[PDB]
């Protein structure tokens, strides 16, 4: 059974600077290796096949490497544009199931900028919403790098752990910044229990955590 | 030069799923077809391919449940029965894909999802901004699309004249089982009153478009 080990999970190099990603077989799958591109919301796009030969249009800044066990791509001239995700797949199979087209686990590329620090807003529950029996409160951070962020909501400061909802988007191709969503649901008359409904936040680019809250009114 | 995928949706986990991957642009012998998904948020996992030869490659997990036959007046397809609520929701790509030859092009992908649960319209709550949402300058509002089924759902902003400053977050399915999703947008706060901002959403599934206008509070 052939299993694609793909080392590491995570890299991160500013631009104009080199990333490597390495990549491991069971057994030796020949040169029957390529590399695939992910960028956020896109069908994967074939860099390299056969291990070492690049794709048309593709900028010889990526090259890959490798035969038998061992494969490497290195990336060149990093440009915000490549923050994407990588794949290594085998591109030999047999009936058997000794060999398949097995993909690595995947690399993410970060684009290294400096450090920002999220811009915090939050919204109360809409009046039409409250209608229907839910309260929902939104915390949303913009705008900032790198991406590791806790938010915690407080109500009459208490802790809320259990009834969030974070999401985040992927780190963006122009700025390299990423956003949060964080959402808070109760219902109608729970919401109405209390009226401090406050998010803290804390992120590397903030020397003390910050609260943003409102009162019920 | 391009494939496309057909005949997704909502399955129930007893179903059984057949997708279809229609080729328009190359003979479609003596090149191979994969089918690979993609679970959300999660890396790409290959399910078989059918070789220009004619001959057929499973993955070792999906040879007992799945069958990949071609009709070729342009056309592949994809069986499988034993639905998992769990693991079979996910993004099914076709790919035409040669281990030698420069020849590989991605279609866009369509949603799978298994669930006893049934189609639901979304409900669309403004996210007014206010002085808890501005920043001298910048003013944050959004759309709050709430309690869907099944994925996905597009959002624009006045038709498409808005678009930087737009982030649109990954949906979050919540304890409801239902799907929730948040689209915001910095404006410049001078602008609230005299401008007016209206999101626009659909969600093809349950054949509903909506187009809430965010007003100031
Ligand atoms: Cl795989």
């Amino acid at each position: 059974e052939l299993d694609m080990t793909q080392t590491p999970a995570s890299v991160e190099a500013a631009v104009g600077g080199t990333v490597t990603i390495k990549c491991q077989a069971s057994q030796s799958i020949y040169s029957y290796l390529a590399w695939y591109q992910q960028e956020p919301g896109q069908p994967p796009k074939r860099l390299i096949y056969k291990a070492s030969t690049l794709a048309s249009g593709v900028p010889p800044r990526f090259k890959g490497s490798g035969s038998g066990t061992e494969f490497t791509l290195t990336i060149s001239d990093l440009e915000c544009a490549d923050a994407a995700t990588y794949y290594c797949q085998s591109n030999l199979y047999s009936i058997n199931s000794d060999y398949g087209a097995a993909f690595g686990g995947g690399t993410e590329v970060v684009v290294k900028r400096t450090v920002a620090a999220p811009s915090v807003f939050i919204f109360p529950p809409s009046d039409e919403q409250l209608k229907s029996g839910t309260a929902s409160v939104v915390c949303l951070l913009n705008n900032f790098y790198p991406r590791e962020a806790k938010v915690q909501w407080k109500v009459d400061n208490a802790l809320q752990s259990g009834n969030s909802q974070e999401s985040v988007t992927e780190q963006d191709s122009k700025d390299s910044t990423y956003s949060l969503s964080s959402t808070l649901t109760l219902s109608k008359a729970d919401y109405e229990k209390h009226k401090v409904y406050a998010c803290e936040v804390t992120h590397q680019g903030l020397s003390s955590p910050v609260t943003k809250s409102f009162n019920r009114g | 030069q391009s494939v496309k995928e057909s005949e997704g949706g909502l399955f129930k986990p007893t179903d059984t799923l057949t997708l279809t991957c229609t080729v328009s642009g190359f003979s479609l012998s003596s090149n191979a077809i994969s089918w690979v998904r993609q679970a959300p948020g999660n890396g790409l996992e290959w399910i078989g391919t059918i070789g220009g030869s004619g001959n057929t490659y499973y993955a070792s997990w999906a040879k007992s449940r799945s069958t990949i036959t071609r009709n070729t007046n342009e056309n592949t397809v994809t069986l499988k029965m034993t639905s998992l609520t769990a693991a079979d929701t996910a993004t099914y790509f076709c790919a035409r894909d040669s281990a030698t030859t420069d020849s590989n092009i991605w279609g866009p992908g369509t949603l799978v999802t298994v669930s006893s649960a049934s189609t639901k319209g979304p409900s669309v709550f403004p996210l007014a901004p206010s002085s808890k949402s501005t920043s001298g300058g910048t003013a944050a509002l959004g759309c709050l699309v709430k309690d869907y089924f099944p994925e996905p759902v597009t959002v624009s902003w006045n038709s498409g004249a808005l678009t930087s400053g737009v982030h649109t977050f990954p949906a979050v399915l919540q304890s409801s089982g239902l799907y929730s999703l948040s689209s915001v947008v910095t404006v410049p706060s001078s602008s609230l009153g005299t401008q007016t901002y209206i999101c626009n959403v659909n969600h093809k599934p349950s054949n509903t478009k909506v187009d809430k206008k965010v007003e100031p509070k």
